[PDB]
This record gives C-alpha cells, structure tokens and sequence, in this order.
C-alpha cells in the first residue's frame, strides 16, 4: 500500500486556474489525513458533512482533490451556497456537498513582481455553473443587444480576466492555493482507507 | 439567554471609527465564538455583516470589523459612511443551544446636509366627493433632518380640526418622508376659496395650495 | 438565485393560532436549516426557534416552547411557522431566514452557519379590533402635481385596519418613481396612506396608470384606474 500522494496535490509546483480548475482522483493508497488537519499552514480547513478527524477511520472508492488558485477575498465562495464571478462562473460547490475545502497564502510561490499575468478567472457567462461542472471555452461575451459573432467589441468581451498578482497586493487580492477534497463511495473494493 | 445588551445609540462622524458593544454572559457571548451582528435599514431584513465574531460574509466592505473579549463583543466601523446609518443587532450560541439577539443600536452619522422638503398636494378626488367625503392629502419628502411642522389653512386662516399628520419616516437615502391629511366635507371643501398645507422644515417654508373645481 | 417566498400578511384574534409559510427556490430546501426570526413594529429582533429539513428536528427557545410548531413539506420545499394561542405581543413581522451550512474545523468542532437569505417578512396583527378593507380613490395628475417633464400621480387607500397595505403600479411594470407612504393611524383607529409614482407628463394622453392595492388582511385587491381629471 502506497501512502497517498497528497504532497502531489498540495505541493504542485503550479497550480491550475480557477476556471480550468484541475482534478486528481486518488486511489489504492493510505490517508493519513492528519498530515493535512494538524497542519498549521492553511488559512482555511472546512469540513461539510464530515469530521477530518473522523476520516482516518474511513474508506472510500475514490477521493478527488480539486485544485486551484483564486484570490483571498474569494476563498469565502468556495462552500456550499455561495455566489459571486467564482462560485457563479468558475467552480461550484453543490449545496449537498460532502468534503472538505482547505486553503493558503501563496504569495511567494504565485505572485510575481511585475505581476503573474497566467492565473485567470472567467468574469462574464451567460448561466451559472452547474456543480462540479467546469467551463473552459473562450467564446465572445455578449453583454449588450447587438451580437458580437465571433468578434470582440464594445459589449462584446473576451470572458475571461487575469489576476496579475503582485506580492504588494493587500491579502485579499493575494493568491490562494485551494484544495477541496470530495470523496466517492460505490459498489466496489475500497482502494482508499486511513488507518482504520 | 435573555437578549445580550447594546447601547440604544451611537452616532459618528463620516470618515470616524465607531464602535458597538454587545455584552452577554458566560453563558453565551462569553461562552462560544459564534457572535454574528447583523444591520437592518427601513422596512429591509436584517443583513449579515460579520459572523464567527470577526468574519466578513463576501459582500461586505472591510471598513466593518469584530472582535470579543471576556463577556462583550464589539462591531468596529471604520471610515464611517452615511450608508451606514441603520440599527445593528448582534447575535449569539447559548449554552441551552438557542441563539439570542441583542437589542440593537442605532447609528446616527452626523454632519449629513440639510435638505429641504418635496411637498405634493392633492385636493379631494370626484368620486370621494361623490361618497360625501372628502380628504385633502399632503405629501412630504426627501428632508433632513426629520423633523417637520406641518400647518393647513382654509383661505388664509388655520385648521386644526381634521388633521392627522405622521412622524417622519427615514427613506432608503436617508432622508425622510411624512404626510399629512384634512378630512372635510364636501360642503366645506367648496364653501372656500382654497386650503393650503404648509410645511416648515428648519426655519424655511413651502406651502401648496389646492382650490375646488 | 435563493428565494424564500412568505405567505401573506394576516390579522387573528387574542386566542387564535396563525401558519405562516416559507417556499424556497434556488437551492436543495434538504440542505439548509430554516430559522424563524421576529420583530414587533420599531423593536427588536428576537429568535424563534430553527427546524432542520432533512431530519425533521426542531429547537424552539424556551419562551415559545408548548406554543410553536415548524413543520416543513419536502415535496413543496415550504417550511412553516404554526404559532398558537395568539396575544397582543405577538404582533410583528415574521421572517423565515436560511442558515448557510456549518462545517467541521481542523480539529473536529462543528461550528454553526449564519443567515445568509431571508424571506420578505409576513406581518401578523393580533388584535381584537374589527378589520376593515380599504376605500382607494384616484389622485389625479394636474398643474400644482406637474414638475414640468414629470408628473405626480397617487392612490389614496383610505380607512383600513390592520395594517399592512401594499401597492404596486401597473401591475409592477411601473417601478421608477413609485413612492409609496407610510400610513397615518388615525383616532378613528384605522389607517390611511398615500402612493405617488412620477411619470413623464406627455404620457398623461396615452398611457394607462392603474395602482395595484393589496390589503391581505381583510383578502382585498383593487387596481384602481388613475386618469387626468375632466374640468
Ligand atoms: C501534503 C504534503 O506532503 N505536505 C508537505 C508538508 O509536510 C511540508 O510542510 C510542505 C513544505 O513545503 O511540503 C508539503
């Protein structure tokens, strides 16, 4: 039994966007969750429907961990029952959700000093997200009347937006890695377990 | 449990910091952390502006802050706006798990422009004249601060008899609204040359006048 | 987006019970707990109890404990406060309010939600006082009502009891300048307000104003049509 690669996820040398947020399925290892929950370097540990300290006692078929960068006033929206440009148009916790959301500043790994141009988000959509759902098209944004067919114009804009983190940004507007954990039960072995 | 205790009012300064107290017992504000404080302007719900005693919901602007010591919690307003002015309440976990309100401060921000009263006056419609009634109805807005003296004549003399005038009620930009009514015969409605309503708001005056048709 | 949408305002005798009902769209009703919160008119707020969709359990404060009842009906994703042998203090806006979803800390400590949306308010009058359904008369448009490109034009919603009275103009199509008036308690003991809306003043040949009363207490309606007077 391999120990399960949760410094793969969390110790990721880059972290996807927010709106091409990136899933890894976990499986045929041991948690020892603990290596997270006693962690004193995450700004945000958030568990729905479960205890982390619970979770070393359980099995699962499979564990997803999905990560991303946004930014620090936007952590708050990555729950069950929020909205805003990040719950609405880029990652959406369905209101059921049965997981755990944990993030930390990463300004020293994110932010550059003439700004980090390459983390982006997606500003404008026609609908919200479904949850889980993951929209990485780039289509002109009709915001006005006229229709823009394929051509950016005034009420007619790129949908996505660019954070250019700077580390002089003030906290709120610094990066954030996440990490939420969701976990799938079903007819089969379970391949990840704690301890027990 | 029993409701935690606010001061009734504070008042600041735009641009000044205020702060609100909420004192409970160990029982609930000095047993948990789960302190919320809530602001309600007119006839609106109550609106969350910080829970867990210092978090901010995503909305709400970092000028509002809290923080707890011992049996009081404190909400912290910095760069005190006139957007502001509303009642907060704050909120709390007791030991029998119900939660409990405080009893609310208002807060007054000060130094907001005087601005004179809007004053519309209907005379009575035909078909209330037709039910052998009639009411004169005088309509008063957009004034600060909200205090207002209002007069009704007939012709030039005073009436007393058949006015009822509201208080003054704070709209949404802070000003505020009243109005005023005279209930008349029709007999009396027609028998002069004109009524009037008559508004003073801080020493200066407007005054509508309305004649039988 | 969430909504919670209540039940109407009501008007109930010393003794009676009264049901309001909380319908929530937007969202899994199952996930969130439903607070009741209320406020008796210029007073404070005070907490009611909470009932929790998805298992059915409730917890009432100790004072409405033997007299409060929530219930709520999965299939029509409604929560509904039953509150039981009514007095004079029980008058005041009831709110149902949602609770965000609490979570788990690092720890293994479970911390609560707070209120993230509310319904509307209900306004329950208790009272032995007779109701009574309003009188509207049209406030027509004129000259001393004119400010040039704007005109003023109103309802009059005389002599109801209790309160409250809403109105709306043409049938909500007509939003901007709608000014609605708080309404005066006369000694009569029945109350009477004013809605004004500011409309430009060359649509007074051409388009219609109807004002959409609503006084729930007594089950009226009326749309009262308000035209330029004759002379
Ligand atoms: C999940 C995981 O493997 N976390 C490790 C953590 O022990 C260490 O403190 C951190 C420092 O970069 O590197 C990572």
């Amino acid at each position: 039994t391999n120990l399960c690669p949760f410094g793969e996820v969390f110790n990721a040398t880059r972290f996807a966007s927010v709106y091409a947020w990136n899933r890894k399925r976990i499986s045929n290892c041991v948690a020892d969750y603990s290596v997270l929950y006693n962690s004193a370097s995450f700004s945000t540990f958030k568990c729905y429907g479960v205890s982390p300290t619970k979770l070393n006692d359980l099995c699962f078929t499979n564990v997803y961990a999905d990560s991303f960068v946004i930014r620090g006033d936007e952590v708050r929206q990555i729950a069950p029952g929020q909205t805003g440009k990040i719950a609405d148009y880029n990652y959406k916790l369905p209101d059921d959700f049965t997981g755990c959301v944990i993030a930390w500043n990463s300004n020293n790994l994110d932010s550059k000093v003439g700004g980090n141009y390459n983390y982006l988000y997606r500003l404008f959509r026609k609908s919200n997200l479904k949850p889980f759902e993951r929209d990485i098209s780039t289509e002109i944004y009709q915001a006005g009347s006229t229709p823009c067919n394929g051509v950016e114009g005034f009420n007619c804009y790129f949908p996505l937006q660019s954070y250019g983190f700077q580390p002089t940004n003030g906290v709120g507007y610094q990066p954030y890695r996440v990490v939420v954990l969701s976990f799938e039960l079903l007819h089969a072995p379970a391949t990840v377990c704690g301890p027990k | 449990q029993s409701v935690l205790t606010q001061p009734a009012s504070v008042s600041g300064s735009p641009g000044q910091s205020i702060t609100i107290s909420c004192t409970g017992t160990s029982s609930d504000v000095g047993g948990y952390n789960f302190v919320s404080w809530y602001q309600q302007h007119p006839g609106k719900a109550p609106k969350l502006m910080i829970y867990e005693v210092s978090d901010r919901p995503s909305g709400v602007s970092s000028r509002f802050s809290g923080s707890k010591s011992g049996n009081t919690a404190s909400l912290t307003i910095s760069g005190l706006q006139a957007e502001d002015e509303a009642d907060y309440y704050c909120f709390s976990y007791t030991t029998s798990t119900t939660w409990v309100f405080g009893g609310g401060t208002k807060l007054t921000v000060l130094g907001q422009p005087k601005a004179a009263p809007s004053v519309t006056l209907f005379p009575p419609s035909s078909e209330e004249l037709q039910a052998n009634k009639a009411t004169l109805v005088c309509l008063i807005s957009d004034f600060y601060p909200g205090a207002v003296t209002v007069a009704w004549k007939a012709d030039s003399s005073p009436v007393k008899a058949g006015v009822e005038t509201t208080t003054p009620s704070k709209q949404s930009n802070n000003k505020y609204a009243a109005s005023s009514y005279l209930s008349l015969t029709p007999e009396q409605w027609k028998s002069h040359r004109s009524y009037s309503c008559q508004v003073t708001h801080e020493g200066s005056t407007v005054e509508k006048t309305v004649a039988p048709t | 987006q969430v909504q919670l949408v209540q039940s109407g305002a009501e008007v109930k005798k010393p003794g009676a019970s009264v049901k309001v009902s909380c319908k929530a769209s937007g969202y899994i009703f199952t996930s969130y707990s439903m607070h009741w919160v209320r406020q008796a008119p210029g007073q404070g707020l005070e907490w009611m109890g909470t009932i929790k969709p998805s298992d059915d359990s409730t917890n009432y404060a100790q004072k409405f404990q033997g007299r409060v009842s929530m219930t709520r009906d999965t299939s029509t994703s409604t929560v509904y406060m039953e509150l039981s042998s009514l007095r004079y203090e029980d008058t005041a806006v009831y709110y149902c309010a949602r609770e965000a979803r609490g979570y788990y800390d690092r720890s293994g400590y479970y911390h609560p939600g707070y209120f993230d949306y509310w319904g509307q308010g209900t306004l329950v009058t208790v009272s032995s006082a007779s109701t009574k359904g309003p009188s509207v008369f049209p406030l027509a448009p004129s000259s001393k009502s004119t400010s040039g490109g704007t005109a003023a034009l109103g309802c009059l919603v005389k002599d109801y009891f209790p309160e409250p009275v809403t109105v709306s103009w043409n049938s909500g199509a007509l939003t901007s300048g709608v000014h609605t008036f708080p309404a005066v308690l006369q000694s009569s003991g029945l109350y009477s307000l004013s809605s004004v809306v500011t409309v430009p003043s060359s649509s007074l040949g051409t388009q219609t104003y109807i004002c959409n009363v609503n006084h729930k207490p007594s089950n009226t309606k009326v749309d009262k049509k308000v035209e330029p007077k004759s002379c």
